[PDB]
């Protein structure tokens, strides 16, 4: 998964 | 402007369009993936995954040229506060690496955790889902203090001196980063400056959910004396009417919700549950007949129809990965994946998951990183929303899966009612309490010697619940919830809940409905639209707090109307209890 996020952009 | 504030919007205008471009490509490789499982798309997608998250640190040092001081605008405040952030970056190297190592370590006991039968070592139970099923539906009060008691010597022990670092490294980044612990960092989230009348603290979420628990007491007290007293048939002799329940015997390994009590607290029993699964097999339902009445559910409240790339594009049955997910990916791409069945919990679920495509559209014209909801809780709380007028009676009988001339019987409300306290009610406490907890920890006002002392005192005091067997300091219990020992911060289900009852009150007074709020549908009022609209479009652009006020007219956190949503329970409560202790005395446990 990938976010509009800084913190947490990325999730695999 | 200024010479610094033009630059920094320059900046961020070249970040939004390079963000675009990689996070569409980036997460047009998740959806191929999650759509088409294969060996080569788990690296495939991490090669996507990866080039999105270093992109994002390239911008972060390009964003730090420009000090926020000297910028005046707002909105461009906002997006460079965002990017500015340094997070773990301020940790040497060293401890960046420890502190990663004890993350992954602890994610990897847990999700690996396991217990063995003593008399067979290698006859095991996971969590998933042997211990889960132990503690949803055994009624052997040995075998669920086994599961209970084994999860956590097992796993929680191994846990303990890990999540102890943890809290040093935390708290050591945290402070680098200006804030008082990682609690106070967390708090972060709902922290507004700089906007008149709209500003709020991070010290002010404790207190406002401090104050708005307080409220939530005689309710909570009131389910748990109803529920204690259920208990006492269910497990006779192990619950003693003035004290807490035991803390194996609530109907999941933690007692997070109480939603597995219902068949041992139902008030009715004979009065089946409302269900139109029956219904919609008998009118040969599909998946595609199922989003298309939640679209017709959305068009109807002034919310604009689904995107034709969304029904080229979503996925809405098995041909993958089946959790129920909305997609938002830009340029005017919106997606769902969901294998979808023809059942009342799926045509419910799509209404909530389409609630979320509602939300993307609406905020898709605002800045890359404004593009979220207003804080953490509002998301799902938009999507909650959406399966409380789905599943009224009311709106069953307008899509014609009840008959015309049904009506529902008050033993049936009540029986819905208390089927939603126990899930949406009793997780309150459990959520306040656990939260306050690590708060606590992470200001260093509880010692590591008391640490689970004082877990077990909060949970005595706050929630009702008493520990069947003394647990010392070897012992982590809440690490053994996997948002403890994932690093997940947890009070988001606290406000998210009180938000979509503000939501659901605000919209059903618009609407202007008659009778009892829980059987409200929103639905053919396009001034409820408009007003949920209001604050849909904002994004994050905007306070939160502002925000919620476009929605319910009030600024801040509310519980009253969730209070207002439970009263037909809340009344029938204090006359079922009339002849019980409510309350409970913390004197009290299984094994003194
Ligand atoms: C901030 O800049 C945006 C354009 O990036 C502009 O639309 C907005 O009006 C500016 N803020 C104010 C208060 O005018
Ligand atoms: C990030 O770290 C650098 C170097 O320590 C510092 O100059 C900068 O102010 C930090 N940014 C924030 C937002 O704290
Ligand atoms: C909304 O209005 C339409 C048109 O009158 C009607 O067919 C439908 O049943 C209504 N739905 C509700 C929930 O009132
Ligand atoms: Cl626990
Ligand atoms: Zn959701």
């Amino acid at each position: 998964y990938v976010f509009r996020s800084l913190r947490t952009p990325f999730i695999v | 402007q200024s010479t610094i504030e033009e630059q920094a919007k320059t900046f961020l205008d070249k970040f939004n369009h390079e963000a675009e471009d990689l996070f569409y490509q980036s997460s047009l490789a998740s959806w191929n993936y999650n759509t088409n499982i294969t060996e080569e798309n788990v690296q495939n997608m991490n090669n996507a995954g990866d080039k999105w998250s270093a992109f994002l640190k390239e911008q972060s040092t390009l964003a730090q040229m420009y000090p926020l001081q000297e910028i005046q605008n707002l909105t461009v405040k906002l997006q460079l506060q965002a990017l500015q952030q340094n997070g773990s970056s301020v940790l040497s190297e060293d401890k960046s690496k420890r502190l990663n190592t004890i993350l992954n370590t602890m994610s990897t006991i847990y999700s690996t955790g396991k217990v063995c039968n003593p008399d067979n070592p290698q006859e095991c139970l996971l969590l998933e889902p042997g211990l889960n099923e132990i503690m949803a539906n055994s009624l052997d009060y040995n075998e669920r203090l086994w599961a209970w008691e084994s999860w956590r010597s097992e796993v929680g022990k191994q846990l303990r001196p890990l999540y102890e670092e943890y809290v040093v490294l935390k708290n050591e980044m945290a402070r680098a980063n200006h804030y008082e612990d990682y609690g106070d960092y967390w708090r972060g989230d709902y922290e507004v400056n700089g906007v008149d009348g709209y500003d709020y603290s991070r010290g002010q979420l404790i207190e406002d959910v401090e104050h708005t628990f307080e409220e939530i007491k005689p309710l909570y007290e009131h389910l748990h004396a109803y529920v204690r007293a259920k208990l006492m048939n269910a497990y006779p002799s192990y619950i003693s009417p003035i004290g807490c329940l035991p803390a194996h015997l609530l109907g999941d390994m933690w007692g997070r919700f109480w939603t597995n009590l219902y068949s041992l607290t139902v008030p009715f029993g004979q009065k089946p549950n409302i269900d139109v699964t029956d219904a919609m097999v008998d009118q040969a339902w599909d998946a595609q007949r199922i989003f298309k009445e939640a679209e017709k559910f959305f068009v109807s409240v002034g919310l604009p129809n689904m995107t034709q790339g969304f029904w080229e594009n979503s996925m809405l049955t098995d041909p993958a990965v089946c959790h129920p997910t909305a997609w938002d990916l830009g340029k005017g791409d919106f997606r769902i994946l969901m294998c979808t069945k023809v059942t009342m919990d799926d045509f419910l679920t799509a209404h909530h998951e389409m609630g979320h495509i509602q939300y993307d559209m609406a905020y898709a014209a605002q800045p890359f990183l404004l593009r979220n909801g207003a804080n953490e809780g509002f998301h799902e709380a938009v999507g909650e929303i959406m399966s409380l007028s789905a599943a009224t009676p009311k709106h069953l009988k307008s899509i014609g899966l009840l008959s015309p001339d049904f009506q529902e019987d008050n033993e049936t409300e009540i029986n819905f009612l208390l089927k939603q306290a126990l899930t949406i009610v009793g997780t309150l406490p459990f959520t306040y309490m656990l939260e306050k907890w690590r708060w606590m920890v992470f200001k260093g006002e509880i010692p590591k010697d008391q640490w689970m002392k004082k877990w077990w005192e909060m949970k005595r005091e706050i929630v009702g619940v008493v520990e069947p067997v003394p647990h010392d300091e070897t012992y982590c219990d809440p690490a053994s919830l996997f948002h403890v020992s994932n690093d997940y911060s947890f009070i988001r289900y606290y406000t998210r809940t009180l938000y979509q009852f503000q939501f659901q009150e605000a919209l059903c007074q618009a609407a202007k409905h008659e009778g009892p709020l829980h059987k409200c549908d929103i639905s053919n009022s396009t001034e409820a639209g408009q007003k949920l609209f209001n604050m849909l479009r904002l994004g994050k652009s905007e306070p939160w707090t502002l925000a919620l006020e476009n929605v319910v007219g009030a600024k801040n956190m509310n519980v009253r109307p969730l209070l207002n949503y439970f009263e037909p329970l809340f009344t029938w409560l204090k006359d079922q209890n009339k002849n019980s202790f409510v309350g409970w005395s913390t004197d009290w446990s299984p094994y003194a």
